[PDB]
């Protein structure tokens, strides 16, 4: 059954997808490349204190309609 | 005024922009407590520049304060902590004037503030009268707390507050294709906008359209990555080419509650969504705090006291009673929360201090700007995964007792023992810039590496320059030239004696060729190992020597407002490298060479062309000069053979003899390069030229170019002839005539004027390349036939520029910016100025210290962790932060990926095979066959491969009995540098069954 | 400072707001030429207040300058325009410091400025090279000539500039009735809205809209006297009651072109719609002026 | 049937439907139903003429397209 998520960039881009409980990691990852042109390789997303790994579905980290992915970047000054 | 200081403020500058910094510069801030927190939000406001700074803090020092104050000393104990501390934030920033206020008995003296911070030192009573006399007066009002490892902080900008620039983030541009009459908007061909419902964007270029132009505002409906739309256009006209969208920030008015009205409705911005629930606990929790405090005479609940504890409890479970909806219906208060709340009320921790300084210090610069989006409006914060475990360190009344230390407070949280261990680490930091400085800071406040068998390396082979000293805050203008990390460790032993005798400074930079004084001797004395660094690639080599040494990483890094950190824990995670980031844009070559849309273009190009002009020229004709087989083996070995060739050419043909022939020089380079080599590309393609296809060569991100025509009163004109022609001097050793001066107009006008500019003549054969899937990059003979030998020009020598950003006074971002403002001309491109050139060409990384002292926070909180040799991974937290937003976010670092070989689980980063003594080849075959059922099928040295299962019988005979370094030496024909302690050796290999397996990495160890 | 003083500034400050005049204090203007024009303009900036003003005239006075330039005197003759001048504009405004530029050789000097006067005692050749230098520089440039009775003034901000309010008058503000799914605010009895198609509105404590409030700005559609129309609201909820809407005032950017452009292509403000045919005529009658003169 | 526009000294834009027969009077109420001002109150000034209650806009050449201002006395000084 079909519903919609969140996926918020740190530079604080609000992204709507379309999902399946049943969707991969993956499914996931691709949809934010034909969104945003990012690669699934360069992405890094997580939810609820955990970060997405590859071959998981949404319903291993309890992800529910409306819940709210961040979308992350690892920062290279200092 | 309205003047900004870029030498000393210039990193600050590209977070924040010069309007946000004026109006700090207008701003008077009032801190009110001056303990570790006011202190940290002192010192970072200050370092960002606001009007004046007024501290208030009439309470005597007394020696636990110094858990995290780092400005006190135990020579202060007495006297008032506003006093002392009063001189030392002056030293941060001359521009800034710090005040202490006296007393705050008449609250009316508030009026002369814009901004008033009531920190940890001010009863809850008092929090809500300021509050409610800041509000109904117009004054910004926040506040904050920290209790051991909880804390909050809350924000309230009054009723009408506005915000300029939401993120801070570059607006979105992009080139169109068409704009249908119901105002759908399609992008050129695979670019994407970016944008999001409800943006607003301008126009310009749009033909047929005219008023579409005009710098009216359209609000953004998205329809795809490649399309928008902005309202029906039928009224403005029918579009017919051409088009740049530019997005606009619009402003944005919003109110905030009183502290009174948020105490019972409370609106949360969440700092770790893992632990929402957290928050309506600890706002309950927070408040009981305080009513504790009225019932005991202003005292906090004791150090890990139950009867306290449970006195605590007892009031969260009457608050939620009372309120049912602040838990929410039927929700229990989680009391294992509250109570670890009382255990630690007294906590002074330097990580929580240093989160909530940097976070609240931001929240300061915004509410002074109306820049970024404000916290709205309470958030609460813990770090409880830092407790240790308590079967290693108790915590109870007695192990979490006062010492008279100045660690006082930090063993109230985590005990004596744990405390000790801190002391007696052994740590190398890298780096000793931003986070270097704020790290050293935090780890002079841990005592860390103050125990007889503890210690601190710091390296950093960087000296201080000026505009570190807005985010570096060890450093002071004196100090400008010498060593960022011998200054660092002197100042922070000045903070905390313990250390002294502890810190070993060092210059040296960390990589390859620094290996003999970085051993492994060095490197397995260790705990741990944390990166201070601004790049990748240092990154990315103390990662790999951390993964070989077996080594905890503790890794961070800031860009403006966003931050990280990651631990990287030997046998558990994966390692910093294991994880791809985004690689820099590349900008193909025929946009830079024929065909530019953007500044970034023209400032690409100049920079090249001030490289060849002022460095590569030079360092050419002086190996020409000094390498006798110079022009031979540059015919075989150079990419662009006449390219050397020609500048070595041009270089002693038209020698300069004074300053006049270098403005010459000048002059005529800006004839070829804006109105002859342009004549050139319009001769190939005419405005009105076509495709093959039919439609206009010129559209899109081609855009048809004019020759310019000198004129000395246009500024890129002039300042390309200075630029140039002082630059030139300097190849050539002339002195110039503005050496002690400004250019005059008039004398380079003199010059000019007077000379003979040849007229352009096209090339017919000349061919020009569109596309780079396309092709074209006995001359030579006579090119070689034309260079002076060496002979004539015995030592003569050419003096190459080296490329210097921050020196205002050496005409490099003169001449890029010029040069490439010029072609901008050329192209009808908008010109660029001094400070945005500087940016792109020099590649500059913007900082500040408020997130660079939040994230370095972050990571000392993660520190506790290794002391304590956590195993469970989920107790680590990798995090993201963007002050901007503001965002918090955190995450379990990803486990290290395991594979199996026979009945054998590994790590497949971490482990790997130690073989002790230079072994021979088929005693190493042999073992690994006998020890791990493992066939070897291919065995190398980094390149060379030293043995495989394909050998004939005669090549196995020749390498078998050879310990591996002959045979290194047997196939490289190099030998072993006899400094070299170890040799890693990959392997393949067949399992027991007869199939290739993935296997760990073997180490020889001589 | 970042301070302005009410007692002075009062009827002022009602006209132009505390933030305009912040900026106008922290720039500097130079005035070029201090016949009747220059010093008239110099008076009037003077009193509004600017970080400083700075005057260039080294002419001698002549008794015809009395014509207009009412603070020469007959015992000025003989003496600088600039010099005699700067004491008597310095007066008007204690806040103002006056100075007096001695020369004009160098034009690197006006890099001190954030906008340049150039009035009619400057030759068209010089107005062209000084033009050019502030348009390539980011100095605000103006320019005006009065001859007998007819004048024209030339205004060139640069490549980019930003208005942050266009007219000055107080955003409109009322009270709605209802707002219907479809976008449709619909004016609390009697009231007019007075919104014009494509300005931008906020709103307050409109009920069962929640998010409406937040601050975010809708495009206003006008559909007559009484209502107006902002797009769909249904992804918001349900209209229920009250609400206030606010104009709000966005930036808009625009460019200006060089003297040198606009000489031979010029864009025309009328004066007086009735001599609109006029304009052109003037305008190369000023240029001829000039070629007169050379 | 044709449109004209009048600005008024506060820089809005008012957009009417006419036809060129139509009385000064008829252009000053059609003002009122979309301002409020009432017809006594309106001056409205074209190409150097103030326009008249008993006129009509062929009168004063008003043509499509044609923009009218309406101007105000002010009280200070
Ligand atoms: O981010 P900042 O510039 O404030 O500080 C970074 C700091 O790191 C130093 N650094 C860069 N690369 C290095 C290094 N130190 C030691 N070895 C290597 N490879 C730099 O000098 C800065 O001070
Ligand atoms: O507009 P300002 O206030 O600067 O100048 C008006 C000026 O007019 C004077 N005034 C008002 N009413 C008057 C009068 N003078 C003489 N008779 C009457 N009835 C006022 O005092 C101001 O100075």
């Amino acid at each position: 059954a079909a519903m919609q998520i969140f996926v918020k960039t740190l530079t604080g881009k609000t992204i709507t997808l379309e999902v399946e409980s049943s969707d991969t990691i993956d499914n996931v990852k691709s949809k934010i490349q034909d969104k945003e042109g990012i690669p699934p390789d360069q992405q890094r997303l997580i939810f609820a204190g955990k970060q997405l790994e590859d071959g998981r579905t949404l319903s291993d980290y309890n992800i529910q309609k409306e819940s709210t992915l961040h979308l992350v970047l690892r920062l290279r000054g200092g | 005024a309205g003047e900004i200081d870029e030498s000393l403020y210039s990193r600050q500058l590209y977070v924040l922009g010069k309007e946000a910094m004026l109006k700090m510069q207008t701003s008077n801030v009032l801190i009110l407590g001056l303990k570790g927190l006011g202190v940290e939000i002192a010192k970072n406001v200050v370092l960002a520049g606001v009007k004046s700074m007024t501290v208030f803090d009439p309470e005597p020092v007394q020696l636990a304060d110094l858990s995290t104050q780092f400005f006190l000393t135990e020579k202060d104990i007495g006297q008032k902590r506003g006093d002392v501390t009063r001189a030392k934030l002056a030293e941060l920033n001359a521009y800034v004037p710090v005040n202490v206020l006296d007393s705050l008995d008449d609250v009316t003296q508030l009026s002369q503030f814009q901004v008033v911070v009531a920190t940890d030192t001010v009863s809850l009573e008092d929090k809500v009268k300021i509050n409610e006399f800041c509000h109904s007066s117009g004054i910004r009002f926040i506040s904050s707390e920290t209790r051991g490892l909880f804390g909050n902080t809350f924000v309230d900008l009054g009723d009408e507050f506005t915000v300029l620039d939401p993120t801070g983030e570059e607006p979105r541009t992009g080139m169109v294709s068409d704009i249908e009459p119901d105002g759908t908007v399609t992008m050129l061909d695979d670019n994407r906008h970016g944008l999001e419902d409800g943006n607003f964007v301008r126009f310009s270029e749009v033909e047929g359209l005219d008023k579409l132009n005009d710098g009216t505002l359209f609000k953004v409906e998205v329809l795809g990555p490649f399309a928008f739309r902005i309202g029906s256009v039928k009224e403005y006209g029918e579009y017919k080419k051409g088009g740049i969208f530019t997005e606009v920030k619009v402003p944005r008015k919003i109110s905030f509650k009183s502290l009174k009205q948020q105490l019972s409705n409370p609106e949360f911005v969440f700092s770790d969504f893992a632990k929402f629930d957290r928050a309506a606990q600890l706002h309950l929790g927070f408040q009981a705090l305080h009513q504790f405090a009225v019932r005991h005479n202003g005292e906090l609940p004791r150090t890990m006291n139950d009867e306290d504890a449970n006195e605590l409890i007892k009031l969260v479970t009457d608050l939620s009673v009372q309120q049912p909806e602040v838990l929410g219906e039927g929700v229990d208060v989680n009391e294992d929360l509250i109570k670890e709340l009382s255990y630690q009320a007294r906590g002074d921790i330097p990580g929580v201090v240093a989160f909530f300084g940097g976070l609240v210090a931001q929240e300061v610069l915004k509410a002074c700007s109306g820049k970024f989006t404000p916290l709205k409006q309470f958030m609460y914060f813990d770090s409880l995964e830092s407790l240790p475990d308590p079967k290693n360190f108790p915590r109870n009344e007695k192990t979490t007792q006062p010492v008279n230390s100045r660690y006082d407070n930090q063993i109230a949280v985590f005990g004596l023992d744990f405390q000790k261990k801190i002391a007696n680490s052994k740590v190398f930091l890298v780096g000793s810039g931003a986070i270097g400085c704020e790290m050293l800071k935090n780890w002079a406040l841990l005592g860390l590496g103050s125990g007889s068998d503890g210690y601190i390396v710091v390296t950093d082979n960087d000296s201080i320059e000026k505009s570190n000293l807005n985010r570096q805050f060890l450093f002071r203008p004196k100090d400008v030239g010498k060593n960022k990390s011998e200054v660092a460790a002197e100042a922070v032993c000045a903070m905390n004696p313990d250390l002294k005798g502890k810190i070993n400074a060092k210059i040296d930079k960390v990589g390859p060729e620094t290996e003999e004084i970085f051993n492994d001797s060095f490197w397995e004395s260790l705990d741990f190992v944390t990166n201070a660094l601004d790049n990748v690639d240092a990154r990315t080599y103390v990662d790999r020597r951390c993964v070989f040494y077996r080594k905890p990483l503790l890794e961070s890094g800031t860009l403006g407002t966003k931050g990280n950190t990651q631990v990287i824990i030997p046998r558990l995670t994966e390692s910093y490298s294991s994880s791809r980031d985004p690689p820099e844009k590349s900008i193909p070559l025929c946009t830079l060479r024929s065909f530019p849309n953007k500044i970034d273009h023209t400032i690409a190009w100049a920079k090249s062309l001030f490289q060849g002009y002022f460095t590569d020229s030079a360092e050419n004709v002086n190996m020409y000069l000094t390498q006798p087989n110079f022009v031979e083996q540059t015919l075989k070995q150079s990419g662009d053979v006449k390219g050397v060739l020609e500048s070595i050419s041009d270089s002693l043909s038209s020698k300069p003899h004074n300053f006049e022939d270098c403005i010459k020089w000048a002059r005529l380079e800006f004839e070829k390069k804006f109105n002859h080599d342009i004549k050139q590309l319009l001769f190939n393609f005419p405005k009105d030229a076509k495709t093959s296809n039919g439609e206009p060569f010129w559209s899109g991100a081609k855009r048809a170019p004019t020759p310019l025509e000198f004129d000395i009163y246009n500024n890129d004109h002039f300042h390309f002839v200075v630029a140039g022609a002082s630059l030139r001097a300097y190849n050539y050793g002339i002195k110039s005539d503005d050496s002690n001066s400004k250019p005059n107009v008039d004398e380079y006008k003199s010059v000019i004027d007077h000379m003979i500019i040849p007229e352009f003549t096209p090339n017919a054969n000349l061919k020009i390349q569109v596309n780079d899937d396309d092709p074209d990059p006995d001359e030579i003979d006579q090119l070689v036939s034309s260079l002076p030998d060496p002979s004539t020009l015995a030592g003569f020598k050419l003096e190459p520029v080296d490329f210097e950003k921050d020196d205002d006074t050496n005409h490099h971002i003169e001449f890029i910016t010029a040069c490439s403002n010029c072609r901008a001309q050329n192209y009808f491109i908008e010109t660029a100025d001094r400070q945005k050139t500087k940016f792109i060409a020099g590649r500059i990384i913007p900082a500040i210290a408020t997130t660079t002292s939040l994230v370095t926070g972050l990571v000392n909180l993660e520190l506790y962790k290794l002391i304590d040799n956590k195993t469970d991974i989920e107790q680590y937290k990798n995090g993201f932060v963007n002050l901007a937003l503001p965002f918090f976010g955190f995450s379990e670092p990803i486990a290290s990926p395991k594979g199996e070989y026979n009945n054998k689980k590994y790590d497949k980063i971490w482990d790997r095979f130690d073989i002790k003594g230079d072994i021979k080849l088929s005693d190493l075959i042999e073992h690994f066959e006998k020890d791990e059922g493992l066939e070897i099928t291919m065995l190398s040295y980094g390149v060379s491969l030293l043995y495989a299962s394909f050998f004939p019988p005669k090549k196995l005979k020749e390498r078998l009995n050879l310990p591996i370094t002959q045979l290194v030496k047997l196939v490289t024909k190099k030998d072993i540098p006899a400094h070299v302690s170890t040799m890693i050796l990959e392997i393949c290999a067949d399992d027991k069954e007869g199939e290739d397996v993935e296997v760990p990495f073997i180490t020889i160890h001589l």
